[PDB]
């Protein structure tokens, strides 16, 4: 129930300890990786970042897995937040599903020298 | 190689090496052999000594004090650090309150014949007490000039953080260190839990009974010798330990440890004592001594510490087969 | 007059007791239920909640009813935190009302056995 | 079954009961006979002791203090307590301004021979004096060393949790403690307004004249006895509430409580003491005592406790019929 403060670019966040332990392997979750961050002048961890994405990426441990994007953020620059605060490419995927994304196929020409350099101009 | 360190990351200089007072001071050793012991440290460079307003009732911090004033030592070249909780039987006499921190801390001063100390230790965790009310008394006795800082004793790194959080929330004085237990048998607290506070809040750790009381010399490997601590009236517990199942086993291991000191090329103690100094987290360990030999003896630790390989701690690992899980 | 500081994940709220005393049927409104939240160490009662959905919970008391979810909190996350504020059932009512819901009927078969049994495969 | 009890949420453990001086000490009683009660509580394991500016003018705080003085007991052992707000007939000795606090503490201190108290009251509200000025003195005082701790007396609970937000705001001290009256015909305030107090601040109680000032002893059923507190010179309002028509009420409903007393096998005032303490929001009660019978009675309300079960009080609530309405 220990409580944590996490400061964006003075956007003042505050939540408990057991919040973030619920998701190890992200930035805040991992005490190896947020130790970085650590002001041990005012006891918390601040990130020189945007602040209106935050609201997002907290609610998304308060919820337990919800990552909506605010309307007023560029998906762009949201994107990058939940990369940096390393959410997880299974989150990241939910994510680009539900922005309207995903997608990849299309194999490629195995046998080398002939086919694939045929079905290439074909 | 670093003789002198800084108390987590305080400003407080201390040798790697103290002196403590428990069991011998006023109780098993005469006045006479402790400032024979006191006089050979402070000599040597060891600037640090730790006391209790429990060891001896009492009687501990005045010779330690009585030793102070003979010597006439400058009061800036010492570091004098006493531990609060057991102040006597009654029920207000014990405990982190305001009243028993400001109490105990005065009366400490008095038997200690000082004007103040430079580390105040709560002796442990209390339970009765909320945080904030210790915190207050902590920085109360340190604004007041009755010590310099203060430090916790036995505490989990949880309530360490607790206190840490608490004084930055009133604007207080958070500690600077925890004196826990440390010895090839008592691995966990120092190796696991207490780098995170260093690295984190600066709090060092300062530990204690490096030799178990006597168990990690090697003196007992066969019986209980006369005029050692396990034969002390009223350490009955401590004979119980040596004697157990257990207290076999560790008796056992230290054979096994034996040829890592010839190795090395030091005593068992030396070596005992040097583990605990070889991760940069202990900013000093606290030794005991009942004569002069131990005490020179000891002091030789400092010699092994570069050879601490990384090889060598590897084997001790294996022959301890006790190293805690990060 | 007696004023109270509501802590929403970091986000500081601050209003007047009479405020909240004006519904005491809620958790706000309610000491026993508030108790479990407050922070004697800061006189302030915290919630590890969403943040953009407290400034309308707040509004209502002020209001004195008014409870319009924010533009930019989705529907589904404003109904939970309408929800565990315990505002009742006639608040949460009048909002699906005015976001646009409401309506359930439909009897059911009496005469069991037969009725019911064949009103349902016609 | 717990003797020792924390005052409030606070680390300071006071015994359950307490003996206090007004009316008895410097007044009804003789220097002697207070050394005798002070003595008696003492070695039955009372460590808690309340007294006053305006009690007998300052003279209940003198032989408080010569006995203290005189038995040598350790000052850590005591929980010595005073109220300030009475303390001389000119415009400024009285109230709970900086300056009456300041000078009012000053001079108990000097009359009780004492360096500091370990609870100050603020032994009534003041609707003149700002709330930020009175946290900031009795803030004051302890930072001083003059005391270990504050509390109110006769605050509601509005009032109470003003000084605690205000100590909040500005960093101060909040108070610990409410001094209030607390019987069977006085139930309102500490079962109502306090409980929430306590469980959200931890502002615990410590009530006073557990037995209405001898009226719910028994020792009235028929007539003002002679030498009781009633029929002391200036205590003519005691006798009128006695004897009148409310007060004739109460001494029917005490002839109803003494067979509850018999079935609990022990005497009224044992009884009444022991209700009060039936509810964790009180930390302990203040005793009254003109000699050392009343006080070796009174101290048995600790067996009684265990007894008073949910069925017990429901009874007791019928006969009294003045259970609060939460
Ligand atoms: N924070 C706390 O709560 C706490 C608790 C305990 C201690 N401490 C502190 O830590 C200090 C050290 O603890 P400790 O006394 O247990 O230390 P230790 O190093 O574990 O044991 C020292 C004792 O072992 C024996 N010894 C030492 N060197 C020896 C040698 N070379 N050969 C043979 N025997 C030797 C001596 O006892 P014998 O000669 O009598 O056998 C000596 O008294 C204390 O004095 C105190 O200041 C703090
Ligand atoms: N915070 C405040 O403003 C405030 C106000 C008032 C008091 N107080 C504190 O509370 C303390 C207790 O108050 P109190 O004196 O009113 O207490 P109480 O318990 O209501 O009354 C005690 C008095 O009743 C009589 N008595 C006690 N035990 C008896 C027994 N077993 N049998 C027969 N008579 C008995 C005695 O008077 P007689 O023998 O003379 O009849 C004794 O002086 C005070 O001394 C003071 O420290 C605080």
């Amino acid at each position: 129930s220990e409580r944590v403060v996490i400061n964006i670019s003075g956007l003042r966040f505050e939540t408990q300890l057991k919040t973030l332990a619920q998701f190890p392997e992200t930035l805040l979750g991992d005490p190896k990786k947020r130790m970085r961050y650590f002001d041990p002048l005012r006891n918390e961890y601040f990130f020189d970042r945007n602040r209106p994405s935050f609201d997002a990426i907290l609610y998304y441990y308060q919820s337990g897995g919800r990552l909506r994007r605010p309307v007023n953020v560029p998906l762009d620059i949201f994107s990058e937040e939940i990369r940096f605060y390393e959410l997880g490419e299974e989150a990241m995927e939910m994510f680009r599903e539900d922005e309207g994304y995903i997608k990849e196929e299309e194999r490629p020409l195995p046998e080398n020298e002939f086919q694939r350099q045929v079905w290439l101009l074909f | 190689l670093q003789f002198y360190r800084n108390l987590g990351k305080s400003g407080l200089r201390v040798s790697c090496l103290g002196l403590g007072t428990w069991v011998t001071f006023g109780g098993q050793i005469t006045d006479e052999m402790a400032e024979h012991l006191m006089t050979l440290a402070y000599d040597n460079g060891i600037n640090l000594f730790d006391t209790a307003e429990v060891y001896a009732a009492g009687k501990a911090e005045v010779v330690l004090g009585n030793i102070i004033k003979k010597k006439g030592w400058r009061r800036s070249s010492l570091v004098i650090t006493t531990k609060i909780f057991w102040g006597g039987k009654a029920e207000t006499e014990r405990g982190l309150s305001r009243k028993h921190i400001i109490e105990g801390l005065k009366a400490s001063l008095e038997r200690l014949q000082l004007e103040y100390v430079d580390v105040v230790f709560a002796n442990r965790p209390d339970p009765n007490t909320p945080m904030e009310e210790t915190v207050r008394a902590m920085t109360h006795v340190i604004n007041q000039g009755m010590a310099m800082y203060w430090g916790t004793s036995r505490w989990s790194s949880m309530e360490i953080m607790e206190a840490y959080s608490v004084a930055r929330q009133f604007n207080l004085i958070p500690p600077i260190c925890e004196q826990a237990e440390y010895h090839m048998f008592q691995r966990e607290k120092v190796e696991v839990q207490l780098p995170e506070l260093f690295h984190k809040i600066g709090v060092g750790a300062m530990t204690w009974s490096p030799l178990a009381c006597g168990i990690v010399s090697g003196k007992y490997d066969s019986g209980i010798p006369p005029y050692s601590r396990a034969s002390l009236k009223g350490y009955q517990w401590l004979k119980d330990k040596i004697l157990s199942e257990e207290g076999r086993r560790q008796q056992a291991k230290l054979k096994e440890l034996q040829a890592i000191a010839e190795r090395l090329g030091c005593t068992l103690p030396q070596l005992a004592i040097a583990w605990c100094l070889r991760n940069e987290g202990v900013s000093s360990v606290l030794l005991g001594a009942s004569n002069a030999e131990q005490l020179m003896e000891n002091i030789g630790a400092i010699q092994v510490l570069p050879k601490l390989s990384s090889s060598i701690v590897h084997e001790i690992d294996s022959i301890l087969g006790n190293k805690p899980y990060s």
